[PDB]
């Protein structure tokens, strides 16, 4: 009876491995492909964005908001402290150079494009739910659970940013 | 050439109900001119004029235009 | 009477679980569990 | 927070009032003379007049007036055609940014949909184009801007496009601004439903056979049904 | 199916043929009265939730204009 | 209390429609089996009394008002038995955990 | 009348055959109908 | 004949209840709605393309130069709506006549309306305008809500980084699919009922009182179907856009947002709760729960009698849950700010415990009434 | 059980021949080739785009990017040639052994036959290359032999004076379609 | 037989759980023939 | 694989068209991602988003 069962168990064990490597192909498939995986491709030109703006480059399809401050967001945005602050970050830690700020732009309440300079921090705001986000890109009023994404931007230079 | 709005609108205008709330607008105007450390503008004031003169308009704008 | 009933499947609706859980953790290759 | 466009007695908006034609033929004018320059109605196309304001061979001469480039060329890699039936009206600045190069950074949005787009689009229309008023005390609008109560913000880029007279009507209807905001407004609406006519036909169609065979189906429902409701039931234990 | 459904017993059931019944028998005549007795059955229970519902929706349409209302010591 | 039983009465509207009570009980496995057990006459009341409400309903209809229900003369028929469906169907369960 | 229904209800296909014509028939009257009571009442908005 | 036998049993001479009102047919019209949909999804399949180069004006082409193709496209976005309206007044007449105790039939039921919303949702991204690219990322990042495996899911639906075209032709193959699973879930639906037969308004046995379907309950579905076909019409060829939105016309612009953003009708009460709840996480729970705590109805269940045509304190509390209902279709639609948040977060709450503890415990104060308890 | 007893009634205890050989298996295995079929369909219709510019395209960044895209359009091609063999044998054991006495069972099998046939050719004319282009011409010729209405039914199908764009759509939703007919 | 044929639970584990290794070792072993052949 | 690429892009390549091959379907067959990231920069594209350039 063993051997009948053991047979079984074997050709059970088999099918398994059958069945896990075609699910997996088609779950792939699905999944990212490589046209969709080879679009980590980015670089923006610092010196398209003047002090106090917000500039979009849709990198990666997400909308990328490649933001520069005014003196008072370059300046003001340290004196959150921490407390002051929403969520736990660190305003400069979020951006290499002050001035310049670098977030993916999608407010992190289920997805949307934050308008910055609008809203009650300002900085950035998100419509579909009221979340206002600083110039730092940090939720400070809302229903957003956490501060903007800042991407690897690679400050190459002082007039243009690459991110990649 | 008078565009039949700019007469409507001077109708509108004479409504007496239009009449008070350009009094207040302006009101603001100046009291929002002569604050001098403030933000607070007139457009919500001017919002609320427009609606009852554009709504007024509307009830007799279409027929005088052609 | 229940309670009797109740421990016979204790130990073998474990067995059950877990021999779910082995393929589960096998069919979801996740490295983090198991 | 933004002024709501009042309801303006639009004569198309009866049930069964079609979209007048006559009018419409004015507001395109406004648009090829005025609008065109910075708005692209890339879902119209000069085949789509004919029948609704202009006939086919007058179609085909506005369709001539402007003039169309291909690419495919045999050895060239262009071919200007002064446009035909077929072609889509004409879009100023290729690309986007061209418009945004010139329009201070703000595309003039297509207004081959722009009625159906916009909330109440029809009196929005009209009401922006009329409504470029006096900014009030406060205000700061940033350079090359306007004021407009009703666009959201109140700053729209562009600039007041009808000024009184700023076209002749063909029909010599007298060209008043506002006479070129309601012809425009109708056109535009044309244009985000040709079918609005047609459309209106079929309704009033399918009142009439709704209206016709509503009862007739109840009747016969009620017929077959008056057997039970008229049935009557006794209980007779021996 | 039918035939094995339920058991009644002596229920007796007259009934008379379409064509022989005219079609809307006193329609408006009763119609009215039985709709009208119907409504007064139930509209003490269905009215008064949508009755709070639409003083609730006016409400908070008031409420929402008047909270949008610049406070009159608002930078002043 | 009678006046508000009297009163949920008229309001519930079973009795408008010639039933009484017990007429409206869910058919639940027990209360079917009750249903079975009574007495043939009432059964067969029972049958008409409902069969009368649908045809009732049917019309979207009621009663001549004396012919209603009246929260005296109601009577529950398959209370007495009923119980006893489910005493013994307890008795039945308790034995099982036995 | 009886002759409708001894003559075209009678026979089933009969009916049927009333109702074929019928309809054959109908578009044409309620289209023209319709048609010109629209174009009355749009009677001066329209190409032309 | 092996076919007749399964049609006439099943359409001809099914005994139905005599006395079932008009509510009886909804059901069946959904039925036909659901062929609407699909007849019309197909022709409007022979010339959308899924590219998101020519989604937009696809679908312009669809609505401009198709022949008769603005009716199509119409008549399948307001039978949407239709299908929608129908399949609200289909789950109000089993809540109120306590047709959840087929309870099979009930959760082949909930399986179905999850699966109409997914589709409708799915539909409503495929014309790619302003409205459906926003729509699709913000509650498609509602699924990035679980910790471990949702972030990663949701880029699997996008297919990528974020929702583009990736998404778009899975998203008009699988609205494309669901709809054929629809149908054959409803014939199971239709199979789990005929086991037990229709319920009746006054919640008795009906085995007194049964007759045939075709003469009697066709001829009625042929007239809701009529009535039903006036209501389509009049909602598409004289008020054509009244249920849908102006910013759906625009373009989908990945750099802006519309800026008022808001499902449509149909998805608001869900849209209520989830802004409702602060958590994000458990929003998507309660959301989900709105839908699911149908399922979980049968079993709340405590009264002898199972209609409420004889239960008027239960009446109150249904008349009010269908209030709150319309509240909370009501908030989902206006903006975040006082105090239509408020609203949101009782109207939540009295939902909730109306459905899980007011009506068990007011059918107990009903039974003790009539001296039942 | 309701839908466990539909389920006993035709997989479980339904009485069947002991002496049966393994041509009685085909059947099975052309239900088993629909789905697979189906299956395949399904996740190639998640990056095909049925437009004249784009389909080629498309079929090949399917080959050359989907992650084991190459296995699902190969496996859906030869499974409809896989289909097509166990449907010839399928019809060749019904005319050996004699099972079209069961008249009803092999006229709803020769509805089956052409519905899967019209499935295959618009399937084969869907990927939009040369031979698909020119077969598909062909056979909507074909229909132009009628007497009297054909040059209209042609037109029809095309939809337009020739296969264009306008039909490759219509093909593709026609194609994707007629499968769920072919299963109920 | 006595560990993982006598009673259906335990036969389940022991699938599980060898369909598991078995997975790797095929592709193991694969990769040698693979390679072997190329 | 890696001479027969070669072939192409010295000889049959300015006459024919390899538009379904991209250098990134080559890391990994016959080159490495350095390797034809330069073969890539060997030849320059078309982008034309320029705020005027197109
Ligand atoms: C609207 C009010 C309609 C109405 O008339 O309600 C009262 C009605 C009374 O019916 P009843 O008490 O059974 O007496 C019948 C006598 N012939 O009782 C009824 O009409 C019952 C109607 C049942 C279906 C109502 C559906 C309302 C909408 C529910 C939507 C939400 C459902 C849940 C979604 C989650
Ligand atoms: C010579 C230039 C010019 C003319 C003439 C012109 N426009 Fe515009 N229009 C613009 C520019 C630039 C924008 C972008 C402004 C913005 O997005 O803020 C614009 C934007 C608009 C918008 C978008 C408003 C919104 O809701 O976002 C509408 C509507 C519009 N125009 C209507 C018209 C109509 C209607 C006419 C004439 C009947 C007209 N325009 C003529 C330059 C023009
Ligand atoms: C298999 C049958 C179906 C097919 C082939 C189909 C096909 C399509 C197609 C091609 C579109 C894009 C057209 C457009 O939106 O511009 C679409 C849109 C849509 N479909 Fe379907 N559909 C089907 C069934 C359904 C069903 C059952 C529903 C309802 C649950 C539905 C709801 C929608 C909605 C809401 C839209 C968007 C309407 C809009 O543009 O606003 N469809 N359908
Ligand atoms: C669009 C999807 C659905 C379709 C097409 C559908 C169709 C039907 C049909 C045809 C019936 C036969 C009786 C009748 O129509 O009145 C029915 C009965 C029923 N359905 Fe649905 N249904 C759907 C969704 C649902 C849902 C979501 C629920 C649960 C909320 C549900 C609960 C029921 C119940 C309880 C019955 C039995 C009612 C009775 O006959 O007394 N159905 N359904
Ligand atoms: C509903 C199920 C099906 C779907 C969704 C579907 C979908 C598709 C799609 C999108 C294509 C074009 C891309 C490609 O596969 O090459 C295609 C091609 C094709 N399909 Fe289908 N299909 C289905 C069923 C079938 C069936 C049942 C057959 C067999 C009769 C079939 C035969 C083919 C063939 C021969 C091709 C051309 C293959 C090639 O490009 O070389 N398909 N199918
Ligand atoms: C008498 O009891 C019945 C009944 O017997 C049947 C079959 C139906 C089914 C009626 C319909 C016409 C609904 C159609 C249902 C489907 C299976 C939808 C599937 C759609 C297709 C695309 C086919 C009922 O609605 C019904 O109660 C009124
Ligand atoms: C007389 O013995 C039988 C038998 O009774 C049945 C039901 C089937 C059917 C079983 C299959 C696995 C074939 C596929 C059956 C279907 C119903 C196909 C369903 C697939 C769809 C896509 C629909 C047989 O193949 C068979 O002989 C071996």
């Amino acid at each position: 009876k063993g051997f009948s069962y053991l047979v079984t168990a074997t050709t059970t064990v088999g099918v398994a491995y059958a069945a896990k490597n075609v699910v997996s192909q088609f779950v792939s498939s699905m999944s990212a492909s490589a046209d969709v995986l080879a679009m980590s491709k980015i670089e923006i030109k610092l010196s398209d964005i003047p002090e106090g703006k917000n500039m979009a480059f849709k990198w990666r399809g997400k909308p990328l908001f490649v933001r520069h401050r005014t003196k008072k967001e370059i300046d003001q945005e340290a004196a959150v402290e921490v407390s002051q602050l929403r969520d736990p970050q660190h305003d400069l830690d979020r951006v290499k150079k002050p001035e310049w700020v670098i977030l993916i732009g999608v407010c992190t309440h289920l997805g949307c494009v934050p308008i910055a300079n609008a809203g009650d921090f300002g900085g950035y705001y998100c419509p579909c739910h009221g979340s206002h986000y600083d110039a730092s890109g940090r939720i400070r009023k809302g229903p957003a659970p956490l501060n903007l994404e800042v991407p690897a931007y690679e400050f190459t230079s002082d007039d243009v940013v690459v991110v990649g | 050439l008078v565009d039949p709005l700019t007469t409507v609108r001077e109708h509108c205008e004479q409504l007496e109900k239009c009449v008070k709330a350009r009094e207040r607008l302006e009101l603001c105007d100046n009291r929002v001119s002569s604050r001098s450390q403030t933000e607070e503008d007139c457009t919500e004031e001017l919002f609320d004029f427009l609606h009852a003169r554009d709504h007024c308009v509307a009830h007799k704008l279409f027929k005088n235009l052609k | 009477r229940y309670r009797e009933l109740a421990r016979n499947w204790i130990p073998t609706a474990g067995m059950w679980g877990t021999v779910g859980a082995v393929g589960l953790v096998w069919a979801t290759d996740w490295r983090l569990i198991l | 927070l933004e002024l709501h466009p009042p309801s303006y007695p639009w004569s198309h908006r009866g049930l069964l009032s079609s979209l007048d034609h006559t009018s419409i033929r004015r507001g395109f004018q406004v648009y090829k003379q005025v609008c065109s320059s910075c708005h692209s109605m890339d879902y119209v196309a000069y085949r789509h007049l004919v029948g609704v304001c202009y006939t086919e061979e007058e179609a085909k001469a506005l369709a001539e007036e402007v003039e169309v480039q291909d690419g495919p060329n045999d050895d060239g890699e262009m071919f200007m055609r002064p446009g035909k039936l077929s072609d889509y009206f004409p879009k100023p600045y290729p690309n986007p940014e061209a418009a945004r190069a010139a329009n201070n950074g703000a595309l003039p949005p297509d207004l081959s949909y722009i009625v159906r787009a916009r909330h109440g689009g029809e009196d929005y229309v009209f009401s922006l184009l009329t409504g470029y008023c006096e900014p009030p005390t406060g205000v700061s609008l940033r350079e090359g801007l306007y004021f407009n109560p009703y666009f959201p913000g109140q700053a729209i880029g562009m600039a007041p496009p009808i000024y009184t007279e700023v076209l002749e009507y063909d029909d010599g209807t007298p060209a008043t601004m506002s006479q070129v905001a309601k012809d425009v407004a109708t056109f535009l609406r044309w244009a985000s439903e040709p079918e609005h006519d047609h459309r209106k036909r079929m309704g009033l169609k399918m009142l009439l056979m709704m209206g016709l065979l509503l009862p007739l189906t109840y009747a016969m429902k009620r017929h077959k049904w008056s057997v039970l409701k008229s049935r009557k039931l006794a209980y007779r234990p021996p | 199916e039918f035939g094995n459904l339920a058991r009644i017993r002596h229920v007796i059931s007259y009934s008379l043929s379409p064509f022989e019944q005219r079609a809307f028998p006193s329609y408006f005549s009763k119609g009215i009265p039985n709709v009208l007795r119907r409504t007064r059955e139930r509209i003490l229970r269905v009215a008064p939730p949508f009755v709070v519902v639409y003083l609730i929706y006016t409400w908070g349409n008031q409420e929402f204009e008047q909270s949008k209302r610049k406070n009159p010591a608002m930078y002043e | 209390l009678d006046g508000f039983r009297k009163w949920y009465y008229n309001a519930a509207g079973f009795n408008k429609l010639g039933l009484m009570r017990d007429d409206t009980l869910h058919e639940t496995e027990d209360v079917k089996e009750a249903i079975r057990r009574l007495p043939e006459d009432l059964y067969n009341d029972r049958m008409f009394r409902i069969k009368r409400a649908l045809d009732l309903t049917m019309r979207h209809q009621i009663l001549p008002k004396d012919q209603w229900t009246k929260y005296e003369e109601d009577k529950f028929y398959l209370e007495p038995y009923l119980k006893e469906v489910i005493r013994e169907r307890k008795e039945r369960e308790e034995w099982a955990k036995k | 009348p009886s002759r409708l229904y001894s003559l075209l209800f009678r026979r089933t296909s009969t009916f049927a055959l009333t109702i074929a014509v019928g309809a054959l028939f109908f578009e044409r009257a309620f289209d023209q109908g319709a048609d010109a009571i629209y174009e009355h009442i749009n009677e001066g908005k329209l190409w032309k | 004949h092996p076919l007749f036998k399964i049609i006439n049993h099943s359409f001809i001479d099914l005994p139905a209840p005599s006395n079932i009102s008009s509510w009886w047919n909804f059901g069946s019209l959904l039925g036909v709605c659901l062929m609407v949909q699909i007849i019309t999804g197909l022709f409007l399949a022979m010339h959308y393309t899924s590219d998101t180069m020519t989604a937009f004006s696809s679908v312009t082409h669809i609505c401009r130069d198709v022949n008769y193709g603005w009716l199509i496209r119409y008549m399948h976005a307001n039978g949407a709506s239709m299908f929608f309206i129908c399949l609200f007044l289909h789950v109000g007449r089993g809540l109120y006549y306590g047709s959840y105790t087929f309870m099979e039939t009930w959760n082949i039921g909930v399986l179905l309306l999850f699966a109409v919303m997914a589709t409708a949702f799915m539909g409503y991204v495929l014309p790619w305008g302003q409205m459906s690219f926003w729509g699709a990322t913000v509650i498609t990042n509602l699924l990035s809500a679980i910790p471990y495996i949702g972030t990663t899911l949701v880029e699997w639906i996008w297919g990528g980084f974020s929702v583009d075209k990736a998404t778009l032709t899975r998203f008009f193959a699988f609205h494309f699919i669901l709809p054929f699973i629809i149908a054959a879930l409803a014939i199971v639906h239709l199979l789990f009922l005929h086991e037990t037969g229709s319920n009746n308004p006054t919640g008795l046995n009906s085995d007194a009182d049964k007759i045939p379907f075709h003469p009697y309950y066709t001829i009625k579905d042929i007239l809701g179907i009529l009535i039903m076909f006036l209501i389509l019409m009049t909602l598409v060829l004289f008020f054509p856009d009244m249920l849908g939105d102006p910013d759906n016309y625009m373009p989908a612009n990945p750099l802006n947002t519309p800026p008022h953003i808001k499902p449509e009708w149909y998805f608001l009460f869900a849209y209520a709760i989830l802004r409702s709840i602060p958590n994000k996480l458990g929003g998507v729970l309660a959301l989900i729960l709105s839908i699911l705590i149908l399922a979980l109805m049968p079993f709340l269940h405590t009264s002898k009698q199972r209609s409420l045509m004889f239960r008027p304190i239960t009446q109150i509390l249904y008349w009010i849950l269908v209030a709150n209902l319309l509240i909370l279709t009501w908030i989902g639609g206006q903006p975040v700010e006082h105090p239509f948040i408020i609203i949101g977060q009782l109207a939540s709450i009295s939902y909730f415990s109306i459905i899980l503890i007011l009506m068990p415990i007011s059918g107990i104060i009903e039974d003790k009434m009539l001296k039942l308890y």
